[PDB]
């Protein structure tokens, strides 16, 4: 079985993301990065893209993002709606990519609707 | 319970001729293999016995929706007598035969990219009996010879010296072979007098055990109830 | 949760670097460059 | 503000998918209806000093003669019976029994696998959350009677909501001493002692003030779909039972002092309408269950 | 340091000795199967509209046949089913019952007087001791599910000792927020809502922080070998019915709410399994005293 | 097993007449009377299981060897079917019969100082069934007799209710008195429930369920008298008669 | 801190899988059976000097007749009892024997094959970790007997821990002097030679004066259910002669001195109670490997 | 001077002194013999299939017909035969076996009674003294085979005294290096491995010379009066099981690894030769006890 939450704190930003992908099915939640107390590390959620668990327990592995809260969250949302067409690792490859390089995803469709 | 009675080569081989793929494949939704786990075997002990999960099992278990999956169900299936869950997989292919999808390229699968230590770590052979690994071993042939890897497989045999040994004697596309084999491949038959109504230990003995007793039974009452319903189709 | 796929599991898999001629060409001018 | 819920309402633990359908509930019938025949045998066979209503019996049940030398706990059955508990209790236990071993012991007896014929009512107490202010503490115990414990140390009077769960049907509120409860939005009413509530109406609102505390203590009934084999004292004796032999000791999962208090946490999580005709299945499973381990014994 | 313990759990009183072998044992049995004919006789008078089932079933019971004169009452074997309930509670009531009239009413039905075929469940909740560091107040309520308030005013937060016993199975701890619980010689885990413990495994620690006050609810399940024929809701009725019709009151014995708390409190007595055993027959013995005198109240 | 086969008083005071002390008196070195021990019960549980040894269970125990100890062993023959080891009593003693003992001046045995409630409360008269209470009061109205303390007798009985309710009804002079007496002191014989060759967890119970189970053996076997059938094969004087008197009554 | 284990507790190897279904297990049964008459119609064809009696129990066994010219071999049953010997050792046996043959060989007699109608004592002594503070040495040596040396060297007494497991019955500490052992959170007593001990009774301290050593000798016992033909003599022969004949020469596997240590140190296993049924199973084939053996050298 | 003894020979606690008459006896050797037929019984069930032999053993054994639903754990016979073998351990332990009972049990079967018509030999090593001089150190560990350590820190050759005893017969004297021993104002022989001693010459000068450390390997054999089906494998495996299930936990008693140990411990005792036969009569009832609960087991 193979889950992935990705938990992005955008430096250069107000906003964060919280991306679930639980095999085929794809999940958002945009979360405000002030106002939030000492026992949790996420604010009011303020756009909703369904449910996300964020107690889920693994590997934690740190990395610093390469693209604007708005960038990600513009890629979630095209990789939504295209989760039923794309395979896994095509839905994760062009996350990453992005995320971590700056690539954009290399699929025309794909991008243009990003 | 049919292709676990089947004994012979030709036999088995006829078998799954007549058989679609649709019976190769379970629509319960079942439990994620290779998982430590606790049963209960009172008969025995007290306490829980502790067992691992696994995809020879007789009990359906979730598959992969990859080419890789469909084979392992299809395998599973001749060994354990249940396949697993694989859905929306294809009104077309689920029609075929069972040695359609094995030795036939009109079916459209691709089974090129297929590599035999992976597949047999995955359905457990290190657990699998003497004839269940004859059964395993006669799907691999099937499938090397339709991809046109007659080498790969002998190369394979030699690496597991005792797969080697209990390896059928028969060569896919030739007749004669088929006609003059005298392997036995039957898992479940009319059983010996001796064989009790008590469970077993592991989870794959008590299952096979299962289909043991409950031989008898399906064999009397299997070709009513089966013609009570193909009448009128 | 869907069925899953190999696709995942086949990225993360370990390399072999030096039998690889391409990946040791690239740790050999990253070395260099450092 | 301070939160406060009930106890075993907290992160109920998910239950078994498998053994559902039709033909696993039939087989669930099934040994019920068998494990009544083996107690009722079992009390003949002490009356007359013979084996032989026993032995008939105890054939029916696990399709094998008894004998002197072997042990007997029941078969091919029991072992089956037991194993399907562990399944509904948790997702995280396997599915080990093929169904070819579900359609043989279902073909025993001709039975109607109808989990929806009757209603059973439950009788624990729903407190999904208590918000009080700063200067009030709010305690929250029991289950099949919840008492709330309240005090206010503050100037001024301080304003508690109760929220119940949609789910229960009525709620009977009874204080130490009259206080004032009235839902949201609605005029405060004369102190009185017992109060009836609808959970779907909404949040209610108690009016506390400064000085001695307030006890109030809460009664609940839900009803449930049962089918009419169902019958509450055995089912809630099986459940221990199955606890003491150790069948719910599964990884990740909650644990529950009765029955009641199970099927009512499964049914306000969500998706709780599918966790609770599981649950109910796991019910009949459980009565099965204590029929057969009382008639036959183990020191 | 203060010690807390449960008020049923205090000097369980010496059970009676006789009436506890093969022959009382079958008087008990044949009471039980005889009284319950009485109760459902009344059932068979409804359906017919004549009073020969109840006749016949009274007749069986008490040696006699009923009289419109007089109060039915149950004849010899309600005043022997009496006698050898008040011996079982107290070592110094009198067993005045003769063995020739026990071994005459034992005769009417056959069964056996075997008083370990099955188990029962009882849920009454063993709180040995509590305990506690100074400042720190613990008080111990309730049998069937024990609440447990812990107020600590000290400056620090304190640990509290719990002892459950060696005789439960099962016990299962709620508390009204979250806290820390491990036994002795062990890291202690998050703060949980609830644990579930054997009572075997030791003593077990419990943080105490200062402030608002933490509260335990404790339920407990214990097996205890019983008869085919035990009905714990008719034992519990009869229970009830005993200790107001008088039969229990005897000079130094101790009284309990229910008899949940009776058989759980001689349990764990010293020498304890010896009172298990006679605790058992006293309660199918209740449980014919309360069908019969449901059926013939006096 | 003789001894609690009597069911009636002229029964069991004939069996006296005619039985020695020696068979009160045991020669086993037995234990100790009064500790609290642990014994085995497989067919219930597996640990051990508590239990308190004592002077009415039908196994021998050590015994004082005062005057106390002697009395104290003969009541526990008739209650339990054995006594307690008190050796080196005499010959002269020893041939009496246990009625001589308890009835009889020319003995040469002294017991006018003996406590009934002492010798009760050793005896752990508390244990006792209604039987057995019965029959020890049987020996204490015998010793009473003997020692001319009938008013310390009744007064005994006046501070113990459940005892005056079945102190069995007989002048300890009179043969009158003990034909017209009913009462039934049988405590073992022919049961009419169903009795199991099954164990009991008392000391106690399990030792009476052996008589039990021995007398029925002891009923069928080649010992047993038959009076029905063999009542001519009988010596005259031991022969049952309707006219049988104790000496001096 | 140093930790000290007994060397046969270490790494238990996997076990066999196949051959402990119900038909294999008549199998042994019956070869067995079948070697326990081969050994008793020779001592009855040297006392009767007549081969009549040896010749039925060869042919029935070997399903051939003896033949001078011929090396007794004991047929085709020796063959696959050889094998599956090898097969319950280790996973990576090859386990090739069809379940035709399995089942034609189980017919020749008829056994229940249940492995739980009796029980055995196992002597082997787990000492699962020993932990002991600074400035102290311990060594442990042997596994029947257990010797454990300890010497302080600091300036005080030290306090060194005991673990025997959960899994043996009763352990009995013997010392060359008397010495103090306590449970955890327990006073200690005064100084004796010998304690009786519960291994379930969690860890035991044990107070080591400066000074002389002390050595403790430990003994103990495991039940250990098995078939009612075990016979601990014939089983421990049969373990040493098929480690001589290599039917134990398999890669990566542990060897032990004993059946006894071999049984124990699959127990003490992570989920060692699968691994128990199985070797009970070796050890019976391992009694019919005696026999005949013994009977026809090869 | 320093003294060292062997753990097993200290303090042994006195045994019973009940049950040890001919009908005592009888019914021991009663008891045996009816329990090898128990065992045999259930081998030949297993061959033929049939509970019949079983049945017929246990109904001699039990004085009763087995009964489903009922635990088979030997009837009477088998009460009187665990609390007679408590007894026979310690004088502490209760006699709670009537004598109508011991007399009917022993009548079941015709046997004697006879504990005196062979012998049996035991290997436990008495050591029942050691005497070093001030700068040796002296251990001792073993039963079996007992390893005596000794190491000399001072100037010269130190001398050790070895008392083995009276009651043993052989005592082998087996040294990690030659070394000398002599008796009692006897002139020191060569260096040698292996001496062999007879425990009556007297007690034994060792010569320990300064340097490493001489260990001396002890084995000893004694004969003891035993009947003749006395078996030692069974006798020490019922030794065993009576310790696991605990009828050997009495109050202030000792506690020994092997009956070996046992009967050794007790005939060094003074009146140890009224000892040795109490415990001769316990090891026959361990054998009973033994093939009793190998024949009918519990979980």
């Amino acid at each position: 079985a193979s889950w992935q939450l990705y938990v992005i704190h955008p430096v250069q930003g107000s906003l964060g993301l919280v991306v679930q992908l639980m095999g085929d099915a794809l999940t958002y939640n945009v979360f405000a990065q002030y106002g939030n107390t000492s026992a949790s590390e996420f604010g009011k959620t303020v756009l909703t893209g369904g449910a996300t668990n964020t107690a889920l327990e693994g590997t934690k592995v740190k990395f610093q993002t390469k693209v604007t809260a708005q960038q990600a969250l513009a890629l979630t949302m095209a990789l939504k709606d295209a989760a039923s067409m794309l395979s896994q690792g095509e839905l994760i490859g062009y996350f990453e990519q992005y995320i971590n390089l700056a690539l954009e995803p290399d699929n025309l469709s794909l991008q243009d609707n990003m | 319970m049919d292709v676990l009675s089947k004994g012979s080569l030709k036999e088995l081989l006829a078998h799954l001729e007549k058989t679609p793929l649709e019976e190769a494949i379970s629509y319960r939704i079942g439990t994620v293999p290779y998982q430590n786990v606790l049963i209960s075997r009172n008969e025995y002990y007290n306490q829980l016995y502790p067992d691992t999960t696994s995809l020879i099992d007789g009990v359906s278990r979730e598959g992969q929706r990859n080419v890789n999956g469909l084979i392992m169900s299809i395998i599973s299936y001749v060994v354990s007598g249940s396949g697993h869950y694989i859905p929306n997989i294809g009104f077309m292919l689920l029609r075929r035969s069972i040695l359609d999808i094995l030795t036939k390229h009109d079916t459209g699968l691709v089974t090129n990219n297929l590599n035999y230590g992976i597949i047999a770590r995955n359905l457990t052979v290190s657990k699998m009996n003497c004839e269940q690994r004859k059964r395993m071993l006669i799907c691999f042939k099937l499938l090397a010879y339709k991809d046109g890897n007659q080498n790969d497989y002998e190369i394979y045999l030699n690496q597991n010296i005792p797969l080697k040994q209990i390896a059928p004697n028969f060569i896919p596309g030739d007749m004669r072979t088929v006609i003059h084999n005298q392997d036995q491949l039957a898992i479940v038959g009319i059983p010996a007098y001796r064989l009790t109504q008590s469970t077993e230990l592991s989870i794959r003995d008590d299952n096979a055990k299962s289909y043991k007793l409950g031989y008898v039974d399906w064999y009397n009452s299997n070709s009513f109830l089966r013609e009570r319903s193909e009448f009128n189709l | 949760r869907t069925v899953a796929d190999g696709t995942f599991n086949s990225m993360i898999m370990p390399r072999a670097v030096i039998a690889n001629e391409r990946e040791h060409f690239m740790k050999t001018r990253i070395d260099k460059i450092e | 503000a301070n939160r406060a819920t009930s106890a075993f309402l907290d992160n109920p633990h998910p239950v078994g998918v498998n053994y559902v359908d039709e033909g696993s509930r039939q087989f669930v019938a099934v040994a019920e209806l068998l494990a009544s025949k083996l107690i009722d045998s079992s009390r003949e066979s002490d009356e007359s000093n013979s084996d032989v209503p026993f032995v008939q019996a105890y054939s029916k049940f696990a399709d094998d003669n008894p004998r002197h030398l072997r042990v007997k706990t029941g078969g091919k059955m029991a072992n089956a019976l037991t194993n399907v508990i562990r399944s509904y209790y948790s997702i995280n236990a396997p599915a080990i029994v093929p169904q070819v071993e579900i359609d043989r012991l279902a073909s025993k007896a001709t039975v109607s696998g109808d989990m929806y014929n009757s209603y059973a009512i439950f009788n624990s107490v729903p407190i999904v959350e208590v918000l009080s202010p700063a200067r009030t503490t709010v305690s929250i115990v029991g289950s099949d009677r919840a008492d709330v414990t309240m005090l206010n140390t503050g100037a001024g009077a301080a304003n508690i909501t109760f929220n119940f769960g949609q789910i229960a049907e009525t709620v009977i509120l009874k204080g130490s001493v009259p206080f004032q409860l009235a839902r949201l939005n609605q005029p405060m009413p004369a102190a009185r002692f017992t109060y009836k509530l609808r959970p779907l109406d909404g949040p209610f609102i108690v009016v506390l003030p400064v000085g001695n505390p307030l006890v109030i203590s809460a009664t609940a009934a839900t009803r449930i779909q049962v089918p009419l084999a169902f019958n509450k004292a055995l089912v809630e004796s099986g459940f221990q039972t199955a606890m003491n032999d150790g069948l719910f000791d599964i990884q990740n999962v909650n644990y529950y002092s009765s029955f009641d208090e199970f099927i009512i946490s499964q049914y306000h999580a969500q998706d709780g309408i599918n966790r609770v005709s599981t649950c109910v299945i796991l019910g009949l499973a459980l009565q099965a269950y204590d029929q057969m381990r009382r008639a036959l014994p183990v020191r």
